[PDB]
C-alpha cells in the first residue's frame, strides 16, 4: 500500500536490514548506558568515574542481590523500594558491590581493541562519565562532548577478562607497532616542557643543591627558579649487571626543574633522560626506555607520576597567549614587496609577448610561494629566541619564552605552520579542484582578512571540511 | 580531532601538493638550447633569461598550452 | 550481475579503487550466455500479463 | 539623533566605513513569497490564479458544456494562531471558490448558452503562514524552506577526461525544457558531434540539421570558412588563418613571403597583412589533403565530379580543371583553432536528407515500429516545435537567450532551427578554445524556490486532478440540476497540499532554540528535496563554494556533518530576481565618482562587470583615493584603475548571512572555525536572564527584532499601562487613524513550550508614562536584552591550563557562575495521558487507583489530576488512570497469598502517567480534552469555568481600556465648538455619546465616536458568545480516544558537568568542574575568575578572534567599571558626561558620533546605569576594531595595554609566573546537556518481534553493541564477553532471565543456551525450501 516493493524471505536474510547484517552481530544490549565524558584528571590508568546513577541502574540485580543477602531488605521487592528511594544503605552496598568489579569502556568508532577498556569505577556526583586523560589517545576521544558508552560485565569470567585482559593498565602499547599508547599529551607536555627548560639568568644560579629534594624545597619556598641552571647531586640506579641495580651518585648540571622531575622517575632510567628540554617526542622517548628496562608495573606508575606532575607545574606555568605573542616580523611587507615587484615584472614581461599565459601563471604561483617561505622563516627566526642579561651584564640569546613557540616547540600543540597562518603571511589557496588561487592572502590572523581573502579561504576550507565529513563516513572500510 | 583538525589537514595537504606541481612545472635550472625544438627557431634570449632551459618558443608553447588545456 | 554496475554518472577515480569486485566467474558465463542469446529472440517477455 | 529606546544603552560603535544600504527586513524571502501565492493577482500572473487559470475553463465532451472559474477568496480560519496550537490543528483558510458553469444546445457551439449557474464552491484548506513566515500544521510550527534547483536552458559541461583512457575531454550541450524532451549534443572520443533525444541512442548531431531540412553544402556553409582556391593552382589568402609549423613556406608575385618547413608566426603574418597578399599560388599537391565545400559536376552529362564534404585527391583537382574550372572551395579545417568536426559527423552520418533523417530519428524514439514519412515527421515535430509539448519557460528562455549571448531576454517557448544552430556553434566553439564550459554549481544555473512557488506547484497538482473529474462529469448526462457544487469534492485538491506541508522534507520544524536559530531557518537554501539532488548522488560537485557565491549565500554558514553545502544560508543583502535567481545590491559607480543608488545584479550578470570592494576609501565627493582600486571581475580579483571600476559593494557585511555576521572579530578566525562558532550559536539555549554581549557587531538589534520574539510598538505614543502580561499603548495623536479609539494593547507571551521544550517568554521592557516610537521594541522575547540578540552571558575568563582540568576541550567552571543562575535554563515540556477505550471497556481518568498507598495520591485532586501548582519529581502521578482486563488466573502461592490476607484481585491495571525519571518540575498548566461523547470530569469543568472568566474578563477589560481612550479622544473631541469642558464630566461617562454640541462636522465626531464605542460594544458581544460556544464545544479527538489530559511540566535546567559550554568563535567545551569560587585564580584585587580556558587549543585552531574579543571584553568592562564606580560615589554628572563622552568617541575615524552636551541630564543618568555593568562595544564583521583601537580603550580604563595581568592561584596564593590572559568572553550554553544524554539500563523493556532491549532513552533502552565491538571484542580473548553480550544481555529469552536470578541469588554464571536471532534465522530459512537443522552435539 505504497512506491516500495515488499520485503520477502531472501529480503528477511539478506541486506544490512537483514538478520546477518544487525541482527545477528549487532544487537541491542542490556546492563550498559552512555553519557558525556569529562576529564576527571586525578584518576588512575585503571579507574574511570562513573555516576551514581549509572552505577545505581546497571548494578541493579547485583545491589538487589546485596540488600536481600545481609538481610537490609527482607524479599526482593523490598530492596527494589529501597533502591528506589535511593535510601542511605543502597549508597554503601553501591560502594561494596562497585569496589572489584570492571566497566567496559567504549567509543562509537571502534576502529582497534583500544576503543574498549576495562576501568575500575569511581563513583562520582554528576551525570558525567570521568574518563583518564592518557587514555584518550586510544578513544580518539577529546572531551568537547563526544559520549562513552559503559557496559558491565556480568560473569566472573568476563570479570576476569576485563581485569586480565582489556584492563587499561594492561594495554598501553599500539598493537600496530610496540610504542607505548599512553604518551602525554598536551597540557601535560607543556608543564614539563616548561620546567625542564632552562634560562640564562634566573635566580639562584650555580647554587650547587644537595639533590632533588632541596631543589624542590628551594623552588617552592620561592628562592629559584624552575630553570635556574644548579650543580646538583644525583643518584641513578643502573641495572648494568645481572639485573642487578647498581647505585652511582655524581654532580650533574642541570635546571631546579630537571631535578624536581628527577623525583619522579623509577630507579632503572638514566638521568639524561630527562637533563633535555623534554618535549613531545622526549616523553614519549622516556617512558618507552622505562618500558624496555623496568616493564609494565613501574611503567603504568609513571605515567601516572607524569601525568600529574605535568598538569601541576602547567598550571604553575601561567601559560596564557595573548595578542602580543603573534610577533609579526618586521621584514615582512619588505618581502611582499619584493614579491609584488617580481610578479609586476613578470606580468609586463607577458604582456611583451616574451612569455605565455599558463607560462607566467607558473612563475607567478612559485613567486608566491617563495616569498611565503621567506616570510615564515624571518617570522621563525624573530619568534624562536630572545635576548636575555646575564652573569657578567652582558646581553646574550636564548631560546624563547614566547607562548606561542613554547607551544608549538614543545610539541605540546602547533606547529611552525600554524604559526605561520598566525603571524607571518598566509599564502596562496587552493580551489576544490586543486588548482592554486594566485591571489594570495598576505595577511595574518593577527592583522584581518579581508572580504575578499576571507572568501577566498573558504574554497580549501570548505573542500576540506567535505572531505573529512565524508571520510567518516566510511571510516571502517 | 574536532572536526576541523582533520579538515585543517586536508586543505593543507590539498595547497601543498598544488603548489609542488606547479613549482616542478617551472624547471629553472637547465640547459642553454639556444634554439627551439619544435620550430628551431632563435629562442630569443629574453625568454632563456627568464626561463632558463626553455624548450620552445612562445609561440610553439602556446599552441601546446591550447592542446594541453584540451587534453590529449 | 556480470559484473559491471550499470550507473548512470561516471565512477570517481577512487570508488574503481574502492568498490569492491564480485563476483566471478561461474555467474560471468551464465550471464554472458544468456545475453549473447537475448539479441536473438525479440518477442521475448516476462510480465504474466503481457502473455 | 537616537530611538528613545536606544539612548537607553548605546553600543558603542567601531568599523569607520559609513553604511550606505540598510539591512532589509531578513523574512522577506518568506513572506513576499507566500504573499504573491495566496493573493488576488488582477493580471493573474502569480499563486491560486495563475493555477485557476491554467486548469479553468474546463469544456465538456463536445463542448455541451463549460465549467468556467469566476473567483476567489480565502474564507478566515475557525481559530487564530494560539487556539490552534492548543486545539492542536492546521491554522488555514478555506478555499471559496465562486464558479460558473454554462451549458449549450445544438447549432450554438459558441452560440446562446440554454443556461448557467452561478456557485461558491469549496475546493480545500491552505494553511495561513503566520507574521513571522511560519505555519501551523498539527499544531507545531513548520518552516518551509526555500529549495535551490537547476533551471530550464542550455547547459555546456563536460566530462573533464575522466571518462576516456587518453583523457580527452568530451563536451556535451543539453537543453533541459521546462516541460518535453531533453535535446542533448555530446562528442565521441573520435570528436565526432552525436545527439541523443531523451538520453536514448545515439545519433549523428547532423542527423538533426538534415531533420531541419538542411542540405550538406548548407551545413558546410553553416558551420565552416570557405578557402576559396581559384584557377594555376592559386589560393586565395586570408592572412589570419595562417596563424601556424606551416605548410607550404608563403610566396606571392614570386620574390618570397616567408620559406618552408619553419613554423609560421606573427612577424610573418604582419608582413603577409602589411604587404597586401591576396592570392598566392600553392603546388597541386597540398590542395590534396584539403576538403571539397559543395557540389561540383561536369556540364557534358550533366554528371556530377563531386559531391559536398567530399575528400580533394589530385585526380579530382585535374578532372575539375580540365572542365574550365576556376573556382574551388574547401573546409576551413585547422587542427587547433578551427576544428573539422561537422566534416567527420557527415561522414559517420548514414542518412542524405530529411526524409531518411526523420526515418532515424523515428527509429530511435518509436522502435521497431514500421515508419512513414507522415508519422516521422509528426512525431519530429511534436518533439519541439509543437506548442503543446516543449516549453522552455519564461526562466528557460531567458536563460537560453542569455546564455547564447544575445540580447533578446523574453521570446518563444518551443526551440527553432536557429536555436539548435546556436547551440551546436556554442559546443564546437567550446570545443575549439573559444569559451569555457558552465559550472554546475554556478548560482546562474540555480533558481529558488520558496513557499508561494512549491505551494502553487502543488495546488496545479490537485487542480489537474479536479480537472479529470469535471470533464467527465460533464461528459455523463450534463443534466439540468447538477451545480457547480456536487461535481468537485474538496478532497482531492486539499490532499496535495496538506500532504506537502505536512509530510515533506522542506516542511520541517522551526528551530526555536533562540530567535537567531529561526531567523537562520528561514533565510534558509537547500539543495535537497524533491526536484533537487538527492544525497546519495550529489558530489563532489555542489558542496562547494563559487565565486557566483559572493554576495549571495554565506560561505561559512552551513552545516558539518552529512550535508556540507547542501545547506547554505541566505546572505544579508541576497534577494531573489523576477525569474527567481539570487541576487545582490551594488552601489553604481559612474566615472570615478561612486554614486549613491544601487542596483541588483546576479549571478549572470555581475560576471561582466567589473565590481570595486566595499573596503575600498573614497573621497567626500565619492571618488577613489586608490589609483588601483582592487575589484573582482568575471572570476578574479585584480587591481583596475579606478576609471574602469562600474559597481561596488553595497556593504562589507553584505558577503556572511546574518548568523556568522554575529561573530566579532570574524576577519581573525579561520573560516571552518567560523562555520562552526555560526552552527554552536544557533544552538545556544536562552539563559534565565539574558545578557546582551559585551563585544557584539551591530546586528543585534537588527536579528532581535526582525524575529517575531520582541513586541514592537506599531506607533508612537506613552505607554499608559504596564504589566507582566501586557502593556497598553496611549497614541501620540498625530497616529490616530480619526477613527480609531486611540490606544492599542500588547498581550506578552509568558512561559510557553517552544519546539525544544525551552521557555517563549516576554518580559516588558517599557515603565508607565515613558514616551514610545514606532518600531521600539515593547518586549523582550526570549533571549534578548533591551531590544539586543543576547545568546549567552559574558564571563571573566582566563586563559591558562589550571591542573587538567580544561584538558582537551574541556572548560573549567567557577562556583559563582553556577550561584548567579547565569546558565539557567527553564525547559518546559508537554505530557500526555491518552484515555481510550480498549475491548474490554473504557479506561477512566480516576483518582481510586489500584496498590500505591494515597501518598502518591496526595498531589492528586478529586478528578484524578495534579493541580496546578505542585512540584513533582520523577515516579509522581500525574494523572491516574485505571483500565480494564481480564482475571488470567494469578498462579498458586499467589492465590494462596491473596488468600491468607484476603486482598482480592483488583481486575484494573494501574496504566497511569507518572513523570518520567529524572525531571523535577512544576506543574505549571493542565489542558483537558473531553471527546463530546464522554461527558465530562470536575477538573474538566473548573478549568472551563476558569477558561470562561479569562475570556470574558479580557474582552471586557480591553473593552474599557478602549472605551477610557476612546472618551478621553471624545473629550479632547468636545473642547471647544459647541464646548463643555468644565460640565463635560459632570453629567455621567455614558451620557456623552448624546452629549448636545453645535451643528458641526465635530457634533459629527462625538456622535461618529459614540456609534463606534457602539460598535466596539457589539461585537465584543459577539466575541464574547463566539468565545463561550468555542471553549465549551466538544473536541475532535482521534478515533476512540475518550479523553486527553495535558501537564505541562517546567523545569529548570542549571548548569553541571558535563553541559556543553561554546563560544561564538567555534571555541566548544564542556564543563568538567564546577570549582569553589576560593579555588579559582585571583588577580590583586580580590576578583576570582569565573571560567579557565585552555591556551592550546588557539594556536592549532586558527581563531583569534576569541583573544581580540576577550581583549575589548576587558576594555569594555574597564570602562564600565569605571563608570560603576563613578556612580556609586555619586559623582555628578559634569563627571559622567565628561568620561562617558571621552569613552564613546575613540578610535581612528569611526563613523558613529554622540554628543552628550545634547542630553537630557536624566537620559545620561539611566545611559550611565545600563552602561555600569559594561559599556557595549560593537565591531562590523569586515569592519571592526583595530587592534590599536583596543589597546586604547585598555588604556581609557587602567587595565594593561597588553591584555595579560598577573594572577594568584586560589589554593595557594602563589603568583602563577608569566602572566596570564583575562578578559571578557561572551560564552553560550549549547542545547546538548548532560541529563538529556545520560542514559542507563539494566534491564527493562524487549522488542516484540526480535526480542532485543528497546532502543534509544525514551524507551529505556539499550546500548548498540555493534560489529566493530565485537572485533574489539575478539581482538582480546574476551571468548565470554562476546558470549554473553551476544547471548545473555542481548537475545537469550531464556538465559537472560535465569542470568538476573542468579546475579540476585550472587552466582555469577551464566548458561547461555542459544540467540533468539539465530532461531528466527533458522526458521526463516526453513520457511524457504533450505531444509537447515543443528547436527546431533
Ligand atoms: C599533510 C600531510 C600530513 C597529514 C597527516 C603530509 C604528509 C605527506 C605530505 C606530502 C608528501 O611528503 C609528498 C609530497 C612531498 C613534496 O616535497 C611536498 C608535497 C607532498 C605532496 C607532501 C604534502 C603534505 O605535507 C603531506 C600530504
Ligand atoms: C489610567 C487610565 C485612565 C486614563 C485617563 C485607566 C483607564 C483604563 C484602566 C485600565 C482598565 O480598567 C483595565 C485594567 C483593570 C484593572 O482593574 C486595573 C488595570 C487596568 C489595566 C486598568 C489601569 C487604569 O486604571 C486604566 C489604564
Ligand atoms: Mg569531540
Ligand atoms: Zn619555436
Amino acid at each position: 500500500s505504497n512506491k516500495r516493493p515488499l520485503k520477502s524471505l531472501a529480503d528477511m536474510i539478506k541486506g544490512k536490514q537483514g538478520r546477518f547484517r544487525q541482527n545477528l552481530l549487532g544487537k541491542r544490549v542490556d546492563y550498559s548506558g552512555r553519557s558525556v565524558i569529562t576529564v576527571g584528571p586525578y584518576l588512575r590508568l585503571h579507574q574511570c568515574g562513573l555516576p551514581k546513577k549509572m552505577a545505581l541502574e546497571l548494578f541493579k540485580p547485583f545491589i538487589y542481590g546485596k540488600l536481600e543477602l545481609r538481610g537490609l531488605a527482607t524479599t526482593i521487592k523490598a530492596a527494589k523500594k529501597m533502591v528506589e528511594r535511593e535510601e542511605a544503605v543502597v549508597w554503601d552496598i553501591l560502594d561494596e558491590v562497585i569496589r572489584e568489579h570492571p566497566v567496559l569502556l567504549n567509543r562509537a568508532p571502534t576502529l582497534h581493541r583500544l576503543g574498549i577498556q576495562a576501568f575500575e569505577p569511581v563513583l562520582i556526583e554528576g551525570k558525567a562519565i570521568q574518563l583518564h586523560p592518557l587514555v584518550c589517545a586510544a578513544y580518539n576521544a577529546d572531551f568537547d562532548g563526544d559520549q562513552m558508552a559503559v557496559h558491565v560485565p556480568l560473569t566472573l569470567e568476563a570479570q576476569l577478562e576485563a581485569r586480565a585482559l582489556m584492563m587499561s593498565t594492561n594495554n598501553i602499547l599500539s598493537p600496530a607497532n610496540g610504542e607505548p599508547i599512553i604518551v602525554p599529551s598536551q597540557d601535560v607536555v607543556l608543564g614539563l616542557y616548561y620546567m625542564t627548560r632552562d634560562c640564562v639568568n634566573a635566580k639562584g644560579e650555580g647554587m650547587v643543591l644537595t639533590g632533588p629534594k632541596e631543589a624542590e624545597r628551594l623552588y617552592r619556598s620561592g628562592l629559584a627558579s624552575l630553570h635556574a641552571r644548579v650543580k646538583v647531586r644525583i643518584t641513578e640506579y643502573e641495572k648494568d649487571a645481572n639485573g642487578e641495580l647498581v647505585a652511582k651518585t655524581s654532580l650533574k648540571d642541570t635546571t631546579v626543574g630537571r631535578a624536581i622531575l628527577w623525583m619522579i622517575v623509577p630507579k632503572g632510567l638514566p638521568y639524561s633522560i630527562v637533563n633535555q628540554a623534554l618535549g613531545k617526542k622526549a616523553i614519549s622517548k622516556m617512558l618507552n626506555t622505562c618500558y624496555r628496562i623496568l616493564g609494565l608495573k613501574p611503567t603504568v606508575i609513571f605515567a601516572d607520576q607524569i601525568m600529574y606532575t605535568g598538569f601541576a607545574y602547567a598550571a604553575r606555568s601561567g601559560a596564557s597567549v595573548g595578542i602580543d605573542d603573534m610577533v609579526i616580523p618586521e621584514k615582512k611587507h619588505e618581502i611582499i614587496s619584493e614579491a609584488e615587484a617580481e610578479v609586476a615584472e613578470i606580468q609586463e614581461q607577458f604582456q611583451s609577448g616574451l612569455v605565455t599565459a599558463g607560462e607566467r601563471y607558473n612563475k607567478v604561483i612559485d613567486i608566491w610561494a617563495a616569498a611565503n617561505d621567506r616570510v615564515s622563516k624571518a617570522m621563525m627566526d624573530n619568534l624562536q629566541t630572545e635576548t636575555v642579561i646575564n652573569r657578567d651584564g652582558q646581553e646574550e640569546k636564548q631560546v624563547s619564552f614566547n607562548s606561542i613557540y613554547m607551544m608549538a616547540d614543545s610539541g605540546a600543540r602547533g606547529s611552525a605552520a600554524q604559526i605561520r597562518q598566525l603571524a607571518g603571511m598566509r599564502g596562496l589557496m587552493a580551489k576544490p579542484d586543486g588548482s592554486i588561487i594566485e591571489t594570495p592572502i598576505t595577511a595574518n590572523f593577527r592583522e584581518g582578512l579581508n572580504v575578499l581573502q576571507y572568501f577566498i579561504s573558504t574554497h580549501g576550507a570548505r573542500k576540506g571540511l567535505a572531505d573529512t565529513a565524508l571520510k567518516t563516513a566510511n571510516s571502517g572500510y | 580531532s574536532d572536526e576541523a583538525d582533520e579538515a585543517y589537514s586536508v586543505t593543507e595537504q590539498l595547497t601543498m601538493t598544488g603548489i609542488n606541481r606547479i613549482r616542478q612545472k617551472i624547471n629553472a635550472h637547465g640547459i642553454p638550447v639556444y634554439l627551439c625544438e619544435a620550430c628551431g627557431n632563435p629562442i630569443p634570449e629574453a625568454r632563456r633569461k627568464i626561463f632558463p632551459g626553455v624548450t620552445l618558443c612562445v609561440e610553439c608553447q602556446a599552441y601546446q598550452e591550447r592542446q594541453r588545456k584540451h587534453y590529449a | 550481475d556480470m559484473g559491471i554496475q550499470v550507473m548512470e554518472e561516471a565512477p570517481d577515480a577512487d570508488d574503481l579503487m574502492l568498490a569492491e569486485n564480485t563476483a566471478d566467474e561461474d555467474a560471468a558465463e551464465a550471464a554472458a550466455q544468456v545475453l549473447s542469446s537475448v539479441e536473438s529472440e525479440i518477442g521475448r517477455t516476462t510480465d504474466p500479463v503481457r502473455m | 539623533v537616537y530611538s528613545y529606546t536606544e539612548k537607553k544603552r548605546i553600543r558603542k560603535d567601531f568599523g569607520k566605513r559609513p553604511q550606505v544600504l540598510d539591512v532589509p527586513y531578513l523574512l522577506s524571502i518568506q513572506l513576499d513569497s507566500f504573499q504573491k501565492f495566496i493573493e488576488q493577482d488582477p493580471e493573474g500572473q502569480y499563486g491560486l490564479e495563475a493555477a485557476f487559470r491554467s486548469v479553468f475553463p474546463i469544456q465538456s465532451y463536445s463542448g455541451n458544456s463549460e465549467l468556467q472559474y469566476v473567483s476567489y477568496r480565502l474564507g478566515e480560519p475557525v481559530f487564530d494562531v494560539q487556539e490552534c496550537q492548543i486545539r492542536g490543528v492546521t491554522y488555514s483558510a478555506p478555499l471559496r471558490v465562486k464558479l460558473r458553469l454554462v451549458i449549450y444546445e445544438r447549432e450554438a457551439p459558441e452560440g446562446t448558452v440554454k443556461d448557467i449557474k452561478e456557485q461558491e464552491v469549496y475546493m480545500g484548506e491552505i494553511p495561513l503562514m503566520t507574521d513571522n513566515g511560519t505555519f501551523v500544521i498539527n499544531g507545531t510550527e513548520r518552516v518551509i524552506v526555500s529549495q535551490l534547483h537547476r533551471s530550464p536552458g542550455v547547459f555546456f559541461d563536460s566530462d573533464k577526461g575522466k571518462t576516456h583512457s587518453s583523457g580527452k575531454v568530451l563536451y556535451n550541450a543539453r537543453i533541459i525544457p521546462y516541460r518535453g524532451s531533453w535535446l542533448d549534443f555530446e562528442f565521441d572520443p573520435k570528436d565526432n558531434l552525436f545527439v541523443r533525444i531523451d538520453r536514448r541512442r545515439k545519433l549523428p548531431a547532423t542527423i538533426i540539421l538534415r531533420a531541419l531540412n538542411y542540405t550538406t553544402e548548407q551545413i558546410l556553409d553553416l558551420f565552416f570558412e570557405k578557402v576559396i582556391f581559384e584557377i594555376k593552382l592559386q589560393m586565395e589568402l586570408v592572412p589570419e588563418r595562417l596563424r601556424g609549423t606551416a605548410s607550404f613556406d608563403i610566396e606571392a608575385n614570386g620574390k618570397v613571403y616567408v620559406e618552408k618547413g619553419r613554423r609560421i608566426t606573427a612577424r610573418h603574418i604582419r608582413q603577409l597583412e602589411k604587404d597586401d597578399v591576396k592570392l598566392i599560388e600553392v603546388p597541386v599537391e597540398y590542395i590534396a589533403g584539403k576538403v571539397v565545400a559543395k557540389d561540383y559536376i561536369d556540364e557534358s552529362t550533366g554528371e556530377l565530379i563531386c559531391a559536398a564534404n567530399m575528400e580533394l585527391s589530385l585526380d579530382l583537382l585535374a578532372k575539375l580543371s580540365q572542365s574550365g574550372h576556376k573556382r574551388i572551395e574547401t573546409l576551413f579545417t585547422n587542427d587547433l583553432d578551427h576544428g573539422p568536426y561537422i566534416s567527420e559527423t557527415l561522414r559517420v552520418d548514414p542518412t542524405n536528407d530529411r526524409l531518411s533523417a526523420l526515418v532515424e530519428i523515428y527509429r530511435m524514439m518509436r522502435p521497431g515500429e514500421p515508419p512513414t514519412r507522415e508519422a516521422a515527421e509528426s512525431l519530429f515535430e511534436n518533439l519541439f516545435f509543437s506548442e503543446d509539448r516543449y516549453d522552455l519557460s519564461a526562466v528557460g528562455r531567458m536563460k537560453f537567450n542569455r546564455s547564447l549571448l544575445r540580447e533578446e531576454i523574453e521570446g518563444s517557448g518551443i526551440l527553432s532551427k536557429d536555436d539548435i544552430i546556436d547551440v551546436m556553434k556554442k559546443l564546437i566553439d567550446i570545443r575549439n578554445g573559444k569559451g569555457e564550459v558552465d559550472d554546475i554549481d554556478h548560482l546562474g544555473n540555480r533558481r529558488i524556490r520558496s513557499v508561494g512557488e512549491m505551494a502553487e506547484n502543488q495546488f496545479r497538482v490537485g487542480l489537474v486532478r479536479v480537472e479529470r473529474a469535471v470533464k467527465e462529469r460533464l461528459s455523463l448526462g450534463d443534466l439540468d440540476t447538477l451545480m457547480p457544487q456536487d461535481m468537485i469534492n474538496a478532497k482531492p485538491i486539499s490532499a496535495a497540499v496538506k500532504e506537502f506541508f505536512g509530510s515533506s522534507q522542506l516542511s520541517q520544524f522551526m528551530d526555536q532554540n533562540n530567535p537567531l536559530s529561526e531567523i537562520t531557518h528561514k533565510r534558509r537554501i537547500s539543495a535537497l528535496g524533491p526536484g533537487g539532488l538527492t544525497r546519495e548522488r550529489a558530489g563532489f560537485e555542489v558542496r562547494d563554494v563559487h565565486p557566483t557565491h559572493y554576495g549571495r549565500v554565506c560561505p561559512i554558514e552551513t552545516p558539518e556533518g552529512p550535508n556540507i553545502g547542501l545547506i547554505n544560508s541566505l546572505s544579508v543583502y541576497a534577494q531573489t530576481n523576477e525569474y527567481g535567481f539570487l541576487e545582490t545590491p551594488y552601489r553604481k559607480v559612474t566615472d570615478g565618482v561612486v554614486t549613491d543608488e544601487i542596483h541588483y545584479l546576479s549571478a549572470i550578470e555581475e560576471g561582466n562587470y567589473v565590481i570595486a570592494q566595499a573596503n575600498s576609501n573614497l573621497d567626500e565627493e565619492g571618488h577613489f583615493v586608490e589609483d588601483l582600486v582592487t575589484c573582482r571581475s568575471k572570476g578574479e580579483s585584480s587591481l583596475f584603475s579606478r576609471d574602469q571600476v562600474d559597481y561596488m559593494d553595497v556593504s562589507t557585511q553584505q558577503v556572511v548571512s546574518v548568523g556568522a555576521s554575529l561573530i566579532p572579530f570574524l576577519e581573525h578566525d579561520d573560516a571552518n572555525r567560523a562555520l562552526m562558532g555560526a552552527n554552536m550559536q544557533r544552538q545556544a539555549v536562552p539563559t534565565l536572564r539574558a545578557d546582551k554581549p559585551l563585544v557584539g557587531t551591530g546586528m543585534e538589534r537588527a536579528v532581535a527584532v526582525d524575529s517575531g520574539v520582541t513586541a514592537v510598538a506599531k506607533r508612537g505614543g506613552v505607554v499608559q499601562y504596564v504589566d507582566a502580561s501586557r502593556i497598553v499603548i496611549k497614541v501620540n495623536e498625530d497616529e490616530m487613524y480619526p477613527g480609531e479609539a486611540g490606544i492599542d494593547i500588547y498581550n506578552l507571551t509568558k512561559y510557553t513550550r517552544s519546539n525544544q521544550n525551552t521557555c517563549i517568554n516576554q518580559m516588558p521592557c517599557v515603565s508607565l508614562g515613558e514616551p514610545v516610537e514606532r518600531g521600539d521594541v515593547l518586549a523582550d522575547g526570549p533571549s534578548t536584552d533591551l531590544g539586543e540578540l543576547a545568546l549567552g552571558q559574558n564571563m571573566r575568563v582566563a586563559f591558562m591550563p589550571w591542573n587538567g582540568y580544561n584538558f582537551e576541550d574541556s572548560i573549567l567552571v567557577s562556583e559563582r557562575v553556577v550561584q548567579e543562575d547565569r546558565f539557567t535554563t527553564i525547559h518546559i515540556q508537554e505530557l500526555a495521558c491518552v484515555s481510550r477505550d480498549t475491548k474490554l471497556g473504557p479506561e477512566e481518568i480516576t483518582a481510586d487507583i489500584p496498590n500505591v498507598g494515597e501518598a502518591a495520591l496526595s498531589k492528586l485532586d478529586e478528578s484524578g489530576i495534579v493541580y496546578i501548582g505542585a512540584e513533582v519529581t520523577g515516579g509522581d502521578i500525574l494523572v491516574g488512570k485505571v483500565t480494564p482486563k481480564g482475571e488470567t488466573q494469578l498462579t498458586p502461592e499467589e492465590k494462596l497469598l491473596r488468600a491468607i490476607f484476603g486482598e482480592k484481585a483488583s481486575d484494573v491495571k494501574d496504566s497511569s502517567l507518572r513523570v518520567p525519571n529524572g525531571v523535577s518540575g512544576t506543574v505549571i498548566d493542565v489542558q483537558v480534552f473531553t471527546r463530546d461523547g464522554v461527558e465530562k470530569d470536575k477538573r474538566a469543568l473548573e478549568i472551563e469555568e476558569m477558561q470562561l472568566k479569562q475570556a470574558k474578563k479580557d474582552l471586557s477589560e480591553e473593552l474599557q481600556i478602549l472605551e477610557a481612550g476612546l472618551f478621553s479622544r471624545i473629550r479632547a473631541v468636545l473642547v471647544a465648538g459647541g464646548v463643555e469642558a468644565e460640565k463635560l464630566d459632570k453629567l455621567p461617562r455614558d451620557r456623552w455619546l448624546e452629549l448636545g454640541l453645535t451643528d458641526e462636522e465635530k457634533q459629527n465626531q462625538l456622535e461618529q465616536l459614540a456609534e463606534q464605542y457602539d460598535e466596539l460594544k457589539h461585537e465584543f458581544e459577539k466575541k464574547l458568545e463566539a468565545k463561550r460556544r468555542k471553549i465549551t464545544q466538544g473536541d475532535d479527538l482521534a478515533p476512540g480516544v475518550l479523553k486527553i489530559v495535558k501537564v505541562y511540566l517546567a523545569v529548570k535546567r542549571r548548569i553541571q558537568p558535563g553541559d556543553k559550554m561554546a563560544g561564538r568563535h567555534g571555541n566548544k567545551g564542556v564543563i568538567s568542574k564546577i570549582n569553589p569560587i576560593e579555588d579559582m585564580p585571583y588577580d590583586e584585587n580580590g576578583t576570582p575568575v569565573d571560567i579557565v580556558l585552555n591556551p592550546l587549543g588557539v594556536p592549532s585552531r586558527m581563531n583569534i578572534g576569541q583573544i581580540l574579543e576577550t581583549h575589548l571584553g576587558m576594555a569594555a568592562k574597564g570602562i564600565g567599571d569605571k563608570i560603576n564606580a563613578m556612580l556609586k560615589q555619586q559623582q555628578e554628572v559634569a563627571k559622567l558626561r565628561e568620561f562617558i563622552q571621552r569613552a564613546y568617541d575613540l578610535g581612528a575615524d569611526v563613523r558613529q558620533k554622540v554628543d552628550l552636551s545634547t542630553f537630557s541630564d536624566e537620559e545620561v543618568m539611566r545611559l550611565a546605569e545600563n552602561l555600569r555593568k559594561g559599556m557595549p562595544i560593537a565591531t562590523p564583521v569586515f569592519d571592526g576594531a583595530k587592534e590599536a583601537e583596543i589597546k586604547e580603550l585598555l588604556k581609557l580604563g587602567d587595565l594593561p595595554t597588553s591584555g595579560q595581568i598577573r594572577l594568584y592561584d586560589g589554593r595557594t596564593g602563589e603568583q602563577f609566573e608569566r602572566p596570564v590572559t583575562v578578559g571578557y568572553m561572551y560564552m553560550l550554553k549549547l542545547n546538548h546537556l548532560v541529563d538529556d544524554k545520560m542514559h542507563a539500563r539494566s534491564t527493562g523493556s524487549y522488542s516484540l518481534v526480535t526480542q532485543q532491549p528497546l532502543g534509544g532513552k525514551a524507551q529505556f533502552g539499550g546500548q548498540r553493541f555493534g560489529e566493530m565491538e565485537v572485533w574489539a571484542l575478539e581482538a582480546y580473548g574476551a571468548a565470554y564477553t562476546l558470549q554473553e553480550m551476544l547471548t545473555v544481555k542481548s537475545d537469550d529469552v531464556n538465559g537472560r532471565t535465569k542470568m538476573y536470578k542468579n546475579i540476585v541469588d550472587g552466582n555469577h554464571q551464566m548458561e547461555p543456551g542459544m540467540p533468539e536471532s539465530f532461531n528466527v534465522l533458522l526458521k526463516e530459512i526453513r520457511s524457504l525450501g533450505i531444509n537447515i537443522e543443528l547436527e546431533d552435539e
